[PDB]
């Protein structure tokens, strides 16, 4: 029964180690004692006495039948208790007595029955109270919540709460300050008599998969009246039975609340129209849908005040036609349905993300496409096929631009990035690109990070295309099948520090192309096959070089060009991994580190 | 290694065993059994995790009759507002769930088909278990 | 003034050589004398006397004012005359007198006035008569056409023929046999009095860009009545002014003819519906549209008897929804508009070509997509992005399959060609493919031509994927960046004769991988960098090898592995181009053929 | 080599000369002149070919300020039923045609722009002429 020492005399974990008592033969100053799945059928007063210091304590599935009085007494600084899965049939009054600084309290799968006979009355600093998967029958908040401030979460999901009445929540009418991110989900409820929620405030309210029909949902939405929830979350769960009807006059009566952030989070019904539905869900400054299939619908053109939208994992049949006078951010990511694109009109939009959809652009990118003129961010990566018919025109203010793993067409036929004078980032990695025009990267004067790994080169000869890109500090070039490089290629590049050049097919190293790089610190030549040089005129690299990875390529262990291996014992100060720099060419000299074999000839 | 059967069909003989050191039990059922031809059905799962079923995903190492495939990576639940309810579980909490599935439009051939299943979840992303699936196949 | 001798004493051409008389100081037995742009302001009798034999004669832009009587007399076997651009103001009666075997007769841009005073009455064997761009005022066929049989073409386009009457074409009512592929295009005509064309027969009729409005066209179509043209061609030309209206009741009255092959060949009007238009163009066994923009229209679902369709260069906004019970061939090639695809239903279709459209397939290829089950041919090459969700299922009868320059996705995740047991051809060249599954080419047992040039390989090592492909005679592998090959890779391949392996990156040649290839005749290793071998155990190639291209790669000219260069002077019987097989490694030995430098060490 | 002017605009100075041995005349006009910014207009051509204007196409060798581009290949008329009437001409036949054009949506920069124009047509596909276009550019 060795308790594993996770962090040396700080944290020990004793899980599934068949215990029956606390391991008090453990170091005296402990923190974060894990103790779960060890059978402890009952606890006693001052159980945790040899642990005067303790931050986190876990008792999960320790099958605690009863917690006796005065337990946990000699135990402060205890910030967390996790009493998950312990079936408690006798929680003695005054339990949890001495706990000076307790914030988190997780009692899940504990056989609770109500919250009025729940011993946390004396508690303070208590922020979370996760009472989920319990047996609680009515949502009547007990009175000791008056003394209990600082409570921020109260997650009672999966409970058997059936309905609500008026003077339920008579508490909360006495709270000048109260943040209660309440979450009531999966509660089968069929009645909310009016006026119950009134002059009340919340900071979240989550009701998903609880109403069995459209009429129940309708009149219970009628039950909540004047709620003022700062963020509402409705929907259902893919996991169980669901609604079999959803159209216009459902979601009605939702029009008396004061919402600011909405989220419908699932719908098994192929909804087919979006206005006169979600009708009184305007003025919500954050709209969001997730996993809801609205396949065939034409009229998306409508005016809403929606300062943030998000359509994640939704299916369609067409690209929706958005017309939003006020929408600053959009996230049309990982959708599956309609692989095309048509011009949307978002006059005030500053962020945009259309990633991993798979859609295709024929009108490419111009101010004519998105209707805006101040778009700071744009991600069209992991899409299908992007045809360049217009260099980014009217988008002169665009600092981020990703394209990686898309399919760029006609990228060599003109200067495609000719308008982007304020651009810091550019990732055209692994697009099916054949660089055959010396003016491809023309216009990018502020580009500092250039990633392109997996793009061919005309006849596999690196031309002088990195000119006027003088801020480039990071340059990625790997799997570009380069067999030669212009001797004057990386000039005007005085700020380049990282320079990736590995996984090409070279056979000669030299230092003239890198004679003048004042800021280079790393230079990677790894998965090449580099055997010899021009001639031993190979000179010292610039002083700044602090790293020269030369690992993983073949070598030639015979008398001639032993001067080359002498010039790679030139530097021991700049090599990296002398372990995988070895011999390849003879059979007798195999796997041998090069600086290691001392031969005269 | 003890063999765990699941179901037979006209052209399937699913089974599985364990990879790793820990052998925490699990209960998987499928009704009706998968016909490796385009099928439909339900998948009933009874589990009690030793970690949080949060940011769960699968690494699949598939083997088509002594020929490896590439590695598959399937994200079941991401972060906020999962499609599923079971990915809000905690340690020690009973998961008792049901998920329906269907597929069609691909032809397979005979042979020992294998798939190594690695579940990963949690705060530091440590594994939850490994399982090893053996799916024979012989069309009618 | 040297007349160029094109074919030695057979054909001479004297073009723009400023002549004034026939060059009779030319060989005596000539054929195909070109003589054009030489000024010959007049011809005389027996002009071409020193050319007793002559097949083809050209007088284009020779500015012949008058052709005198009896000219061309001593000139038979003359099959062709080209009197193009010669302004003839006095063509004497009885000209073209002695011409025994004359078939073609091109008189274009000649200032004709009518066909009754046209000296070809005595002619026979005359097949073509191209009288285009002339000045002819009425389409009244003269009577000597009675004697003139064998006439197959009569192309009088761009003429000033204004209208037609009844007893025009009183001839052609006396012709038991008459093939007249007539073509009347660009003739400004505004009246066809009824009954004119009647009991008449043609074999083509081409009227494009001649009616100035919809009413003119309508009632002139009413003019032609009971024509029985075997192939009709209407439309207009992008080059000039066009119709400004085209809808349902245009093209009406076309319903009295007996058409079998139709072609509308251009339309500047964005037509928006296809039935109740083209309404009485059914039962035409060959439909065809070219360059006509029908962008927004939903109802393509309609029943026609159309045994051949073709939509070349048409624009749309959606993929048309074809529903044709009888359509054997389709050619949806080079369209531009709608880059998607939805399931069409062509129950009896045996050919299919969707090439260079650029559209994208999400449902890929299955019997569920095209509704047929006997499709012998399929070309989806040069398209956008093709996602494999189904190996070709229900298409077990498919002998041709092209994919080249498309974008195949998920091609390694399962045996994608698993149903195609009758497949001879396969071109997956230059798709963005990474071969990482040894079962990619599983199922292709009859494949004899396998082209794949430009597809990566896992770690650049050729695995044993060419098994069960025993009929493969042609194998293409170039630009596959292969650095190693399995020593047992091309086994079971006894029928391979051509074997392309160039433009990879090798550094060692050997003969063991090709120890057993009985039918190989060519073996290409060109754009590699091959310097040495395993060891001089390199053995004789199989007897069948008749060609070993080793050109264009680097070599190492020092004493050691002079035994390798000795083994490439092993064979002079199988080398190819010893001119570009040279030296690379030393500076002093540069550009030197290898078998050439005789050194001891 | 004699210089052949075409038209000036606010940001264009088109001109051209001849490549090859034969120098058969041709007449090209554009109205109004191309603004290398997105333009519209008509193109009037008067020609008398020395071959057939059949299966005509262009090879374009473009040069962006001492930087070559790839080679362009433009098929004007293919075979049957051309969009244009002038591609039914024969040798010696007067071609007198008019074609309208328009483009927009691309930014260029300053510099000597060049384009070598090679027309090919006919039965054995021999060249019809070469021309060399010089297009200066200086936006306003
Ligand atoms: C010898 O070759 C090695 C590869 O063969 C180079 O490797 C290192 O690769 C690591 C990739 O995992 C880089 O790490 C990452 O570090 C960056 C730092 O900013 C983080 O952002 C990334 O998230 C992180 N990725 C992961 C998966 O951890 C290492 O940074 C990089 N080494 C260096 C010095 O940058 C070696 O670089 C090369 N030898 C030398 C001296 O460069
Ligand atoms: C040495 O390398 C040469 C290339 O570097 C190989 O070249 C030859 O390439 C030609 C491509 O133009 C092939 O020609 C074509 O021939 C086939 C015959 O069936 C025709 O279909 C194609 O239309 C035609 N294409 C063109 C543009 O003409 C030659 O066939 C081919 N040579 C041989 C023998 O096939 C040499 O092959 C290689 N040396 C040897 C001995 O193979
Ligand atoms: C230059 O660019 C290459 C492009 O790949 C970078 O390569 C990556 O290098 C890392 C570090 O070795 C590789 O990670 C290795 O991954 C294996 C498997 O995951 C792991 O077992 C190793 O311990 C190591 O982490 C990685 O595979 C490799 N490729 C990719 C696509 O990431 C390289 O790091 C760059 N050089 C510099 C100096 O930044
Ligand atoms: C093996 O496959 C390669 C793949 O390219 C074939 O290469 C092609 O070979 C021909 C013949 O040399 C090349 O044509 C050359 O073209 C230039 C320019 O057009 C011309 O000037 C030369 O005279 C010659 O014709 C061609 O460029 C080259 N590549 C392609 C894409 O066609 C090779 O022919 C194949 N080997 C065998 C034996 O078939
Ligand atoms: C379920 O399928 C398995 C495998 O197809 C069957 O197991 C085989 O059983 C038959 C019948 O007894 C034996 O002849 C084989 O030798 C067994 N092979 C293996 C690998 O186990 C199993 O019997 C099937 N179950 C039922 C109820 O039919
Ligand atoms: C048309 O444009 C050309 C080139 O832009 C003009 O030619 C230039 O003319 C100016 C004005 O005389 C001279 O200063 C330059 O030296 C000329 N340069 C070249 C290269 O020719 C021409 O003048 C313009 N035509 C008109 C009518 O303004
Ligand atoms: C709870 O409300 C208070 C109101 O001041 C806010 O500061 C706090 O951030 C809220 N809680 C959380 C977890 O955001
Ligand atoms: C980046 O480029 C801009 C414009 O060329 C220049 O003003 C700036 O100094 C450069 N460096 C940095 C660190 O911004
Ligand atoms: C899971 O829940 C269902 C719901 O009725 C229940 O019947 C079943 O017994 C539960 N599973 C277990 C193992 O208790
Ligand atoms: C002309 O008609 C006859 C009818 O027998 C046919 O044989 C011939 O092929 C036709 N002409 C052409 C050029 O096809
Ligand atoms: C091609 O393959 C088929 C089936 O494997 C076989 O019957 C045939 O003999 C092979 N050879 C030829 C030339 O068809
Ligand atoms: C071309 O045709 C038009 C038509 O009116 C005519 O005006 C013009 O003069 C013609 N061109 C020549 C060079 O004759």
């Amino acid at each position: 029964e060795p308790c594993v020492e996770v962090v040396p005399n700080i944290t020990y974990q004793c899980m599934e180690l068949n215990f029956y008592k606390i391991p008090d033969n453990l170091p005296f100053s402990t923190k974060n004692l894990d103790l779960s799945f060890n059978p402890l059928r009952h606890l006693g007063s001052y159980s945790f006495f040899s642990f005067p210091e303790l931050q986190v304590l876990d008792l999960s599935r320790c099958e605690i039948q009863t917690i006796e009085d005065g337990a946990y007494q000699s135990l402060s600084h205890l910030s967390t208790l996790i009493l998950t899965g312990n079936p408690i049939q006798s929680l003695a009054l005054g339990a949890f007595s001495g706990l000076s600084s307790l914030q988190k309290l997780v009692a899940v799968e504990t056989n609770l029955a109500s919250l009025e006979n729940f011993p946390i009355g004396h508690l303070k600093t208590l922020k979370e109270l996760n009472v989920a998967h319990n047996l609680i029958q009515s949502f009547k908040l007990p009175e000791y919540f008056s003394n209990l401030t600082n409570l921020e979460h109260l997650d009672l999901s999966s409970n058997k709460i059936q309905s609500i009445y008026c003077t339920d929540l008579r508490v909360l009418h006495q709270m000048p300050l109260l943040n209660l991110s309440l979450d009531l989900s999966l509660n089968p409820m069929n009645f909310i008599q009016p006026g119950a929620f009134k002059e009340i405030r919340l900071h979240k309210l989550t009701l998903r998969n609880n109403f069995d029909s459209l009429n129940v949902m309708k009149t219970c939405i009628q039950g909540l009246a004047g709620l003022e929830v700062h963020r509402l979350v409705l929907g259902e769960f893919r996991n169980e039975g669901n609604l079999e009807k959803f159209d216009k006059s459902a979601l009605e009566g939702l029009c008396n609340l004061t919402i600011e952030e909405f989220r419908l989070a699932y719908l098994d019904y192929y909804l087919d129209d979006i206005i006169d539905l979600f009708n009184c869900l305007t003025n919500v400054s954050s709209f969001s849908l997730v996993s809801v299939t609205i396949e065939r619908v034409k009229d998306f053109s409508y005016n809403f005040g929606w300062q943030h939208l998000e359509l994640v994992n939704c299916k369609f049949g067409q690209f929706p036609t958005l017309k939003l006078k006020s929408l600053k951010r959009l996230t049309f990511t990982s959708n599956k349905g309609g692989n095309a694109f048509s011009e949307v009109d978002l006059p005030s939009l500053e962020f945009l993300d259309l990633s991993r959809n798979g859609l295709s652009f024929k009108g490419c990118c111009s101010q004519s496409d998105f209707g805006t003129t101040s778009l700071k961010y744009l991600d069209l990566s992991f899409n299908g096929v992007i045809t360049m018919s217009s260099n980014f025109l009217g988008l002169e203010q665009l600092e981020h631009l990703d394209f990686q793993h898309s399919n760029l067409k006609q990228m060599s036929e003109f200067s495609v990035f000719l308008s982007l004078r304020n651009l810091i980032y550019l990732d055209i990695s692994h697009t099916h690109t054949r660089v055959a025009f010396n003016g491809i990267f023309n216009g990018l004067s502020s580009l500092e990070v250039l990633k392109m790994a997996g793009n061919s080169f005309q006849e596999n000869f690196l031309p002088d295309i990195f000119t006027e890109l003088r801020n480039l500090t990071f340059l990625d070039l790997s799997q570009c099948q380069l067999e030669q490089l212009s001797p004057t290629a990386f000039n005007s590049l005085s700020s380049l520090q990282v320079l990736n050049m590995s996984h090409n097919n070279f056979f000669s190293l030299d230092t003239f192309p890198y004679k003048c790089l004042n800021s280079l610190q790393v230079l990677d030549y790894s998965l090449n096959h580099i055997m010899t040089s021009k001639k031993q005129e190979l000179q010292h690299f610039p002083s700044s070089l602090a790293f020269l990875n030369l690992t993983q390529n073949d070598f030639a262990c015979t008398c001639e060009h032993q001067s080359f291996l002498q010039w790679i014992k030139d530097q021991r100060q700049l090599l990296v991994e002398v372990e995988r720099m070895e011999c390849a060419t003879p059979s007798d000299k195999q796997g041998m580190p090069v600086l290691s074999l001392n031969i005269t000839c | 290694q003890k063999q765990y059967w699941v179901c037979n069909s006209s052209d399937a003989s699913i089974s599985y065993t364990y990879c790793d050191k820990m052998q925490y039990p699990i209960s998987i059922n499928v009704n009706p059994c998968i016909e490796l031809k385009g099928s439909k059905g339900l998948l009933h799962i009874f589990y009690i995790p030793r970690r949080d079923l949060k940011q769960l995903y699968f690494n699949l190492y598939i083997t088509v009759n002594t020929m490896n495939l590439p590695k598959r990576k399937e994200v079941i639940c991401r972060g906020s507002d999962d499609d599923y309810s079971f990915c809000r579980a905690l340690k020690g909490e009973t998961v008792n769930t049901t998920i329906s599935f269907s597929f069609k439009g691909i032809k397979f051939s005979k042979g020992k088909y294998k798939c190594v299943v690695e579940a990963i979840s949690g705060s530091p992303e440590e594994m939850l278990f490994c399982l090893e699936f053996v799916i024979l196949h012989q069309p009618n």
